[PDB]
RNA sequence: UUACGACCAGGGCUACACACGUGCUACAAUGGCGCAUACAAAGAGAAGCGACCUCGCGAGAGCAAGCGGACCUCAUAAAGUGCGUCGUAGUCCGGAUUGGAGUCUGCAACUCGACUCCAUGAAGUCGGAAUCGCUAGUAAUCGUGGAUCAGAAUGCCACGG
RNA sequence: UCCUCCUAAAGAGUAACGGAGGAGCACGAAGGUUGGCUAAUCCUGGUCGGACAUCAGGAGGUUAGUGCAAUGGCAUAAGCC
């Protein structure tokens, strides 16, 4: 959908994200580029993403491993 | 007049009895019966039996009625319980593609209610 | 008939040195195919079992029996004595005869199949099944139609438990998943 | 009270060439004409001249000699 | 049997359309030129076609050229 | 007036039991889909318009001359006409809604873009009370262009048949 | 006025403005015979189809039925065809 060549992702984010393999399970990644993707290192690794006033928080399964983290955080709420 | 689930249409030319595949449009039509060199204007209750076969034989090599449904039904449902935006619009029924909600979107909900 | 001449001697020597039997009878035997539809909406319409009845004879070649209302239920709104589904019951070559059909030119025309279901036995080794839509038969026009009428056939087999029921089946390449 | 149901189509009968005759004499000599949704239409003539046949032909009791009846497509008759 | 109130008995020839040549007897008083038997049983090329449903990474990685 | 000012990132103005206004596409045969074939006006273009050629089913991708323009590009106009199929069906009408693949603009397209391919094929079969526009190249119908603009028109402003 | 049960004291009968319900009919088959048959209810399995419809096999054994009350009966059926 964005483009056949070079999917678009972060640069803080993806530092960040190597860094998460090299140390481990720890603290929850307190994270607010929703237009980044997700990535198949990822796995196990829970990112509060912001959602807009706060950071809800995930555990990232295989099958996001092709979205963005956006989707996995509602902006408003309903009922 | 039996194709992969059914040919209820006869007496019709065959670019289109062929549309009643689930999985076959009026392209699809074309592109099977060039690849079996029939001439699209033949009725199907005139196809003689020997074509019949070379016309079953092509939506095999194509997804088609059956498990396209299966297909489909599991795709929506790994989005669902995604739980993703696309996911969550769908175990509520809203629109999904980014359209209006304030006046318009009846095909998704359905009549009126007040 | 064509399947009956296979089983007097196969199936049963492909169960007698399998289950370990001693004896060609305690081997089960497959006796009758029950076979029926509740058309149950023919209250609206009597011709909904008129025309109904002559879809039952036209796959079993045996005139149906036409069941009843055995007790009054209200939420159904029926009472004692409606004809509300036709049954037939097959013994012999008719029941080889159309055992033959049924697992050779009417089971690979069901839509989207994935197999026999297997875990449908009643604890003493008989089989029910389902059919969703009747034009799988090779005896329905698609122009005579006018409903989707199901049915439900119910192989009664004499073996003693569910799990060599399988093996009676299985033995005459039931396609169990 | 009678009980409306789901509109038919659009043609009920449609019968052209359609021409049957009795052995004797002819009750339906050519006939083309076409029955369309909401109309209404009153058979009258004289005695035995073929009212009740021409019935007999729409709903298909008994068959054209020639010509071709076609039906409509919802029909609740 | 009871005697002429069973519909018609007439021995068919099940001609399957990819050979699969039969023989029966049914209530249909005509032939038939049919698709697929037992025989031809498409129950295992799409019993085993049921994988197809399942990973995303897999996906990624044909879609990564960068 | 050490915040009713200033900077940054994310979200919202795009919500949704409903009600109203203004428009578009239609419910088909004065038509839809195919094939070849016609007759215009007006306008825009330099971190712009983009040939020809090649490749891509298509949006388009590469190379790439020309034009500050009666010179070159957008620019193939569509209704029309000639032949063919459809034979009144929820249809070869309808093109909504969802599932896959993609092309681009743009640091970034999930919330929130447009377009393309394959598939899917929903209401809808002339609309209650009631109400609107219009007196001649007008009404009705057909396409074209422009401004805003990186991208984004069923609107607006123009132009012809 | 007539029928059924209790009071009514283990034969019959037995009262009260004592405690509870019914009848003023129906049926040329719902009668006579000759054949044959056996329910309620729950569990399990099965297209729509469900708490409850039709179907299959299990437990159970008359808890069902009887043209209409209650009592007594009824499988040799007095029930069903
Ligand atoms: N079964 C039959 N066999 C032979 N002739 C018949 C039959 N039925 C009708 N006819 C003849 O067909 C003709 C038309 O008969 P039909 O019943 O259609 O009459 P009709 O036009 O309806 O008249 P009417 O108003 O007198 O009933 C008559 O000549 C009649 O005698
Ligand atoms: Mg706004
Ligand atoms: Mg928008
Ligand atoms: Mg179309
Ligand atoms: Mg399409
Ligand atoms: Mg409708
Ligand atoms: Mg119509
Ligand atoms: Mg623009
Ligand atoms: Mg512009
Ligand atoms: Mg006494
Ligand atoms: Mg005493
Ligand atoms: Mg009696
Ligand atoms: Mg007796
Ligand atoms: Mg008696």
């Amino acid at each position: 959908r964005s483009l056949k060549k070079g999917p678009f992702i972060d640069l803080h984010l993806l530092k960040k994200v190597e860094k998460a393999v090299e140390s481990g399970d720890k603290k929850p990644l307190r994270t607010w580029s929703r237009r980044s993707t997700i990535f198949p290192n990822m796995i196990g690794l829970t990112i509060a993403v912001h959602n807009g006033r706060q950071h809800v928080p995930v555990f990232v399964t295989d099958e996001m491993v092709g979205h963005k983290l956006g989707e996995f955080a509602p902006t408003r709420t309903y009922r | 007049a039996r194709i992969a689930g059914i040919n209820i249409p006869d007496h019709k030319h065959a670019v289109i009895a062929l549309t009643s595949i689930y999985g076959v449009g009026k392209t699809r039509s074309k592109a099977i019966l060039a690849a079996a060199g029939i001439a699209e204007d033949v009725k199907i209750s005139e196809l003689s039996e020997g074509q019949i076969d070379t016309l079953r034989d092509e939506v095999a090599k194509f997804v088609v009625e059956g498990d396209l449904r299966r297909e489909i039904s599991m795709s929506i449902k790994r989005l669902m319980d995604l739980g993703c935006y696309r996911g969550l619009r769908h175990r509520r029924g809203l629109p999904v593609r980014g359209q209006r909600t304030k006046t318009n979107a009846r095909t998704r909900k359905g009549p009126r209610k007040p | 008939a064509k399947l009956h001449d296979y089983y007097k001697d196969e199936v049963v020597k492909k169960l007698m040195t399998e289950f370990n039997y001693n004896s060609v009878m305690q081997v089960p035997r497959v006796e009758k195919i029950t076979l029926n539809m509740g058309v149950g909406e023919a209250i609206a319409d009597k011709k909904l079992l008129d025309n109904a009845a002559a879809d039952l004879a036209a796959i079993s070649g045996q005139k149906p029996l036409i069941t009843k209302a055995r007790k009054s239920v209200a939420g159904f709104k029926i009472r004692q004595g409606y004809p509300i589904g036709c049954k037939v019951t097959l013994r012999g070559e008719r029941m080889w005869e159309f055992f033959e059909r049924l697992i050779t030119i009417a089971v690979p025309r069901i839509r989207d199949f994935r197999g026999l279901s297997a875990k449908s036995f009643d604890g003493r080794g008989n089989y029910s099944m389902g059919v969703r839509e009747q034009i799988i038969f090779p005896e329905i026009d698609y122009d005579k139609v006018d409903r989707v009428r199901g049915l439900d056939i119910t192989i009664t087999t004499t073996a003693k438990s569910d799990e060599e029921g399988r093996a009676l089946l299985a033995a005459f390449d039931f396609p169990f998943r | 009270q009678v009980e409306e149901a789901s509109r038919s189509g659009k043609i009920v009968f449609e019968m052209e060439d359609v021409c049957y005759q009795v052995n004797g004499k002819q009750l339906v000599k050519d006939f083309s004409a076409q029955v369309l949704r909401g109309d209404k239409i009153a058979l009258i003539g004289p005695n035995g001249c073929g009212k009740t046949t021409l019935l007999k032909l729409m709903l298909g009791q008994l068959q054209a000699d020639s010509g071709r009846i076609h039906v409509g497509t919802k029909l609740e008759v | 049997m009871k005697k002429d109130i069973h519909p018609k008995y007439e021995e068919i020839t099940a001609s399957c359309s990819c050979g699969n040549v039969m023989k029966i007897r049914s209530t249909v008083g005509h032939d038939l030129n049919l698709d697929v038997c037992s025989k031809c049983h498409p129950f295992f090329t799409g019993k085993q076609r049921d994988v197809a449903t399942g990973g995303r990474v897999d996906r990624f990685n044909k879609r990564f050229n960068i």
